[PDB]
């Protein structure tokens, strides 16, 4: 039972960093996406 | 007659063209500043470059011809089916208006500036130079040979052309290379004259949105060419069959060419008044109609279909546009000598006449018909309106009593006493009044045939009115007379109201020619 729960802790420790991970690279997606449609438009815009 | 017309001042006539206009050093400038935009595809700024001097300035910003035509492609670039393409186009909607609209905006106020002349708010070069750049384009938009189903001249050399290296706008190809093929023209009239009463949304949409309008300024600008043609191109003086053969290669004959078809008449008559409430006559052959630009019958997902026209509303343009039709028809046919008939198009004014009552005496449905009847301008339409209303009313006539009174009632337009007099002869004929041989059963047809002859005697009195106004209508007894007689065929009337076949009561005109000259019921409730 003490392996067990101390599996439980390594997995619980394990799911909250790779959550931390998930929404930290969404962000970054996210703002990245963002980021690029706004340099798409001021690109053309200036090689108009 | 006006301005537009006959102003050449500053024209500099050459082989192709009669209305030429040299440019000046600013509207050079102009031209090339709108030439370099389009070719980087940047069709906002072309747009903006127009729109931000209309209206805030004395002179004015002319169009170019070739930049009209990239207008004329614009206009069919709708959201409705082309939403992401024109989104990628304009990410930034800083005009919060499609391209489309824009354009077209665009093109109608042109159009509106070009239809009159004025010389105080703007100066005549820039004007004149506005008209050259419009027949030019017409010039370009010259119908193919019809089809039952060269590459690009510039005239100035002071500027390389937009449209040289490019044939397509957006993805769709230059509105006069798809005109200026063989079954194109007939079959964009017949798709809009088609889908200017279809229920559905996207045929609706692309005859509201893109169609009628373009339609609406190609008839406009093709009237005024053809004005022009017979002002300067025709040679003043003529053995009046030079004429005709000059008027042959005017440019409502060519218009019209890609409309022969087999019997002009019928087939006119019919591709007019298509999908209309009219039955059918003779199992006429159904006329094929498509899509102009790939896929204007289907509505892309992103666009949402929230505009509602009421049927009253889409039959009135669709009329409209209709007698517009009829009356560039009209207004080339008028021309022609007496005796003598045009070559290229084998059209009559007797035979069309004929074939449009046919169809309108066909009408089963009061509403359209009315639509048709009632113009806003009464001027305007008067050269072949009164024709078409004395031409319905007599076949109504003819179908519903044997004995046909030949009318003359066009030209008694001159003398309203000889109008009164053949109002009075008709009336009392009982042909006008409503007829005994008439069944029970068939009282409804008898009703829609007595409607429109009512409908076509007040056009006819409000022609009459127009032209010899309220003078005599007691003054001469005469006309006192026919109101009474219509008085007595509203008792008439009035005996099988009371025979009660029906609950609804027959038409009855009285109360309409009292508002208009019956003097308020002559002295039933004003003495």
């Amino acid at each position: 039972q003490e392996e067990v729960i101390a599996l439980f802790e390594k997995c619980r420790n394990k799911y909250k960093e790779g959550q931390k991970k998930y929404m930290e690279i969404d962000e970054a997606l996210n703002r990245l996406h963002n980021s690029l449609k706004a340099r798409d438009q001021n690109y053309k815009n200036a090689e108009k | 007659d006006g301005a537009l017309i006959n102003s050449v001042l500053y024209v500099s006539p050459r082989n192709g063209a009669h209305y030429f206009v040299e440019l000046t050093e600013k509207h050079l400038l102009a031209f090339e500043m709108l030439n370099s935009m389009c070719l980087l595809e940047n069709y906002d700024h072309v747009l903006l470059f127009l729109e931000c001097q209309f209206g805030k300035s004395h002179n004015l910003a002319v169009i170019p011809f070739d930049i009209i035509l990239v207008l004329f492609t614009l206009s069919t670039l709708s959201e409705y089916y082309k939403e992401p393409i024109l989104r990628a186009n304009d990410p930034y909607n800083t005009s919060r208006e499609t391209l489309s609209r824009r354009a077209l905006k665009l093109l109608q106020k042109y159009l509106a500036i070009l239809k009159e002349f004025d010389s105080e708010q703007y100066n005549l070069y820039d004007l004149e130079l506005l008209r050259c750049q419009f027949f030019l384009a017409i010039d370009t938009l010259t119908p193919k040979k019809q089809k039952w189903g060269k590459t690009f001249k510039n005239p100035y050399r002071s500027y390389i052309s937009c449209l040289e290296q490019r044939n397509t706008i957006l993805g769709n190809r230059l509105l006069n290379l798809k005109l200026n093929e063989p079954g194109e023209f007939i079959n964009m009239i017949l798709w809009t004259l088609s889908n200017s009463l279809q229920e559905s949304t996207p045929l609706f949409l692309s005859s509201h949105e893109i169609w009628m309008p373009l339609l609406e300024i190609l008839i406009d600008l093709f009237s005024c060419r053809q004005d022009y043609f017979i002002q300067h191109e025709v040679a003043q003086n003529v053995s009046k069959s030079l004429f005709v053969q000059r008027l042959s290669e005017s440019p409502l004959a060519v218009f019209f060419e890609s409309l022969n078809t087999r019997n002009f008449a019928n087939r006119f008559s019919e591709y007019v008044f298509l999908n209309c409430d009219y039955k059918l006559p003779s199992d006429n052959y159904a006329t094929p109609v498509h899509p102009v630009y790939n896929g204007e019958n289907t509505i892309v997902d992103t666009y949402i279909p929230t505009i509602k026209c009421s049927p009253l509303y889409k039959s009135q343009k669709s009329l409209a546009l209709r007698r517009k039709l009829i009356g560039s028809c009209f207004k080339l046919l008028l021309r022609v000598p007496d005796g003598h008939r045009l070559i290229t198009p084998r059209i009559v004014a007797d035979d069309v006449i004929q074939g449009i009552s046919r169809t309108l005496a066909s009408f089963n449905d009061i509403l359209q018909f009315k639509k048709f009847f009632m113009t806003e301008n009464l001027s305007q339409e008067s050269y072949f309106i009164p024709l078409l209303a004395e031409g319905t009313l007599s076949e109504i006539l003819k179908d519903t009593q044997e004995c046909v009174v030949i009318l003359t009632l066009v030209e008694n337009l001159s003398d309203g006493v000889s109008f009164c007099n053949e109002v009075i002869g008709l009336v009392k004929s009982k042909c006008f009044a409503f007829t005994e041989q008439c069944s029970q059963a068939s009282y409804e047809e008898a009703v829609l045939n007595i409607e429109k002859c009512d409908v076509c005697l007040l056009v006819l009195l409000r022609y009459l009115l127009h032209l010899i106004g309220t003078e005599a209508i007691l003054d001469a007894k005469e006309q006192l007379e026919m109101l009474h007689a219509i008085e007595k065929n509203d008792s008439g009337r009035r005996q099988w109201a009371k025979a009660l076949n029906l609950g609804n009561d027959p038409p009855l005109l009285y109360p309409i020619v009292s508002q208009m000259f019956g003097v308020h019921d002559k002295s039933v409730i004003i003495e």
